[PDB]
């Protein structure tokens, strides 16, 4: 194995009811030392590697000062300035239906990851049998879901796959035979 | 900690692969970055870049910090590497298998550390260099990394597609199968 | 209009 060293660090903003909460996190290696808390108010050492880290930055008052402000100077702007391209983004899903003895609704292409997939069969609605995937991240701010539904086929029956999103008013139903 | 949404900036340097990163993510999903060596910012969706902007130089600058603060970790740290951790991956489609409807292979690298990895796309057993594109090393909340490489392609029953990776904690290079 | 950032500090 090559010599490698990796130091990281995250700047997290965590709104809530109208609040925003800033967290600073200093990573060595995946071991955090050193974090400012926003509810705390200053840094704080993690672990014993970053006890003199901390014990410098809070003498400096400049960047106690300057940490106090971000969550309103940082977080609480982009929060405001990013909520039509990012929180109220809607993009409606795309509903699929194959027989692959099993039954698979494919549902691709949404962003809000909150979705429920139902089974209905003659319109009774299936429980038992049914195995749905877990969210699927595209990486292309899209997301993904497989609902399969054991079946006994009968002709004359109607299997029909509905779902329900935010980014839908009223819900989007396909049915297979 | 209780939150609707989370926006996190997210940054690291180290000795091999990619020196350097500098992204934004909102909710877990890669916002805009900082290309460095070409020194602009570089939005995900084309629709971002015209509705906001960003100084570039706020992640060359904040790169050039966690620079320091690396070497400076590296000498109080007593010189400790940490421990390889092997990656789980996972092959599938973004559309539903259609022979004759383009579509695109995700190869979703997961768990990983260090941000070190070889990805490679194969079809029927020889490298393709065409028609793909990858990801950042995406950060994760316990600050390993994960990863994310996109093959587009016509699905047809005689191809099948390997996704090969490479990382330090795999003793051989992985295989991830998948096939209509 | 512009997202705002953030100087991560120095270490000891
Ligand atoms: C949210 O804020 C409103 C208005 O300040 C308050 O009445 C409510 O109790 C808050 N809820 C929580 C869970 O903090
Ligand atoms: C990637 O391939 C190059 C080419 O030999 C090799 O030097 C490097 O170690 C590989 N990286 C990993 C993580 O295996």
């Amino acid at each position: 194995t090559p010599e490698n060293y990796l130091f990281q660090g995250r700047q997290e903003c965590y709104a809530f009811n109208g609040t925003q909460r800033f967290l600073e996190r200093y990573i060595y290696n995946r071991e955090e030392f050193a974090r400012f808390d926003s509810d705390v108010g200053e840094f704080r050492a993690v672990t014993e590697l970053g006890r003199p880290a901390a014990e410098y930055w809070n003498s400096q008052k400049d960047i106690l000062e300057e940490k106090r402000a971000v969550p309103d100077r940082m977080c609480r702007h982009n929060y405001e300035l990013g909520g039509p391209m990012t929180l109220q983004r809607r993009v409606q899903p795309r509903v699929n239906v194959s027989p692959s003895n099993l039954l698979v609704c494919h549902v691709t292409d949404f962003y809000p990851g909150s979705i429920q997939v139902r089974w209905f069969l003659n319109g009774q609605e299936e429980t038992a049998g049914v195995v749905s995937t877990n969210l699927i991240r595209n990486g292309d701010w899209t997301f993904q879901i497989l609902v399969m539904l054991e079946m006994t086929p009968q002709q004359g029956d109607v299997y029909t796959c509905q779902v329900e999103h935010t980014s839908l008013d009223s819900p989007v139903t396909v049915e297979w035979k | 900690i209780k939150a609707d949404h989370v926006s996190t900036y997210a940054a690291f340097v180290q000795t091999h692969r990619p020196t350097g990163e500098f992204m934004f993510e909102f909710d877990e999903d890669e916002m805009f970055y900082v290309d460095l060596d070409k020194k602009e910012t570089v939005w995900h969706l084309e629709e971002f870049g015209q509705a906001f902007s960003f100084e570039a130089q706020g992640g060359l600058a904040n790169i050039a910090i966690l620079n320091n603060n690396l070497n400076t970790l590296i000498q109080r740290s007593n010189h400790t590497q940490a421990t390889n951790d092997p990656p789980e991956v996972t092959v599938f489609p973004k559309e539903p298998v259609e022979l004759g409807q383009p579509n695109t292979l995700i190869c979703h690298i997961d768990k990983f550390f260090p941000p070190v990895l070889n990805v490679t796309w194969l079809c029927n057993g020889e490298l393709v260099t065409e028609g793909v594109a990858e990801s950042l090393f995406l950060p994760r909340t316990d600050y390993s990394f994960h990863k994310f490489h996109y093959l587009t392609f016509v699905p047809s029953a005689e191809d099948f597609y390997d996704c090969r990776v490479e990382h330090w904690g795999l003793d051989q290079p992985l295989l991830k199968h998948w096939e209509a | 209009t512009g997202l705002a950032w953030e100087w991560w500090r120095t270490v000891y």
